[PDB]
């Protein structure tokens, strides 16, 4: 539901959420294999 | 009527919330 909102933020005002009693189902967000940018340097997909 | 009202409370942070459902007996509690 937070990622299929309705409107986005704006860019000089950046909303900052904070997650609380909730689980990275990492599954979701890894099924679409859409991650194209993977430039994710200094850390490593295994270690999660 | 109202007598349910809240004063203030800014609520700066509040990251916190655990709303959950709950000769007279001796109510004892420790905290
Ligand atoms: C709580 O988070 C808010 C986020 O905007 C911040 O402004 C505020 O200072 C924080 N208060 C704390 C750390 O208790």
């Amino acid at each position: 539901e937070v990622f299929n909102a309705t409107r986005f933020a704006s860019v000089y005002a950046w909303n900052r959420k904070r997650i609380s009693n909730c689980v990275a189902d990492y599954s979701v967000l890894y099924n679409s294999a859409s991650f194209s940018t993977f430039k994710c340097y200094g850390v490593s997909p295994t270690k999660l | 009527m109202e007598s349910e009202f809240r004063v203030y409370s800014s609520a700066n942070n509040c990251t916190f919330e655990y709303v959950s459902q709950p000769f007279k007996n001796l109510r004892e509690f420790v905290f």
